[PDB]
């Protein structure tokens, strides 16, 4: 019993220290979405005063 | 001194409850609770995942 306990602890641990990075992956997803939404402007303003 | 049924009794009462109040029950109990809010901490964090 305490075996399967210290199992879905160690489990655990490793979810949390995959939530941080899975918090960071979010983060550099976000950045770049919103890097190509503003590589959207760029196009849109070439396509106006040219 | 008591009657055969009251010392039955006292006798049963005490060698069930004792049986059911050792430290080494409640820690299996516990330990098994343990493992149900372990899972149960599973299913939320795979939830929010």
């Amino acid at each position: 019993l305490e075996d399967e306990v210290q199992t879905l602890l160690k489990l655990k641990n490793l979810k949390i220290q995959r939530r941080n990075k899975c918090q960071l992956m979010a983060s550099v997803t976000s950045h770049k979405s919103l890097r190509l939404n503003a590589k959207e402007e760029e196009a849109t303003k070439k396509l106006k005063q040219s | 001194v008591h009657s055969q049924r009251t010392v039955k009794k006292i006798r049963g009462n005490l060698l069930w409850y004792g049986h059911q109040d050792s430290p080494q029950v409640r820690r299996k109990l516990e330990l098994e609770a343990a493992v149900t809010r372990l899972r149960a901490e599973i299913q939320e964090l795979d939830q929010s995942l």
